[PDB]
């Protein structure tokens, strides 16, 4: 096949599975330190999809307003993921409970999963895909990406 | 004090 014959393929598995929402795979776990993550139960092979960072998508004005409110409940976690797309801000918010597992990830410098931008006739999505071949049993994890003092002085886990 | 998922 060409690259771009590749590229189609792969396109159209991506398209399947962000339509699907189907998250086979895994599973949830608690992990020591850091409340529950996600536990591959197959082997995945490097270039795998994995699963859709799936939440509600708001642009900037509202991502702000949540942040405030959501600043003031100590309770609350950390699931907004911000991105740039067509020069505006977007977020997937995932702070409501769900089923879905992308939002339960942690994070690790040196993980297993990327995030990527992908578009579908115009609307965004964040999606990971295996940066390598991931073990059954072993806890998912990709780059939070924030790597602000601010955040790094109040979550160290942040640094590595 | 929060932290963010910020793509990179
Ligand atoms: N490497 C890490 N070490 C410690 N805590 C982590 C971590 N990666 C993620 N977290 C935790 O996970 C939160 C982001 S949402 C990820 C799911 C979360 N562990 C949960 O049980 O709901 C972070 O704010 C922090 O509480």
């Amino acid at each position: 096949k060409s690259k771009a014959e590749l590229q189609s393929e792969e396109r159209k598995r991506i398209d399947e599975l962000i339509e699907s929402g189907k998250e086979e795979g895994m599973k949830i776990d608690l992990i020591d330190g850091k409340g529950r993550g996600v536990i591959a139960t197959k082997q995945f092979s490097r270039g795998d999809f994995v699963v859709e960072y799936h939440g509600d998508l708001i642009e900037i004005t509202d991502a702000k307003k949540r942040e405030a409110l959501y600043a003031q409940d100590p309770s609350t976690g950390c699931y907004m993921y911000y991105f740039q797309y067509l020069s505006k801000t977007y977020c997937v918010d995932a702070t409501r409970e769900t089923n879905r597992l992308g939002r339960l990830i942690n994070h690790s410098k040196c993980g297993n999963c990327q995030t990527k931008l992908h578009d579908i006739d115009g609307v965004p999505h964040l999606i990971l895909i295996a940066s390598r071949d991931i073990a059954a049993g072993e806890e998912l994890l990709f780059d939070y990406g924030d790597r602000s003092k601010a955040s790094i002085e109040a979550h160290p886990w942040l640094k590595h | 004090k929060r932290h963010r998922k910020v793509l990179r």
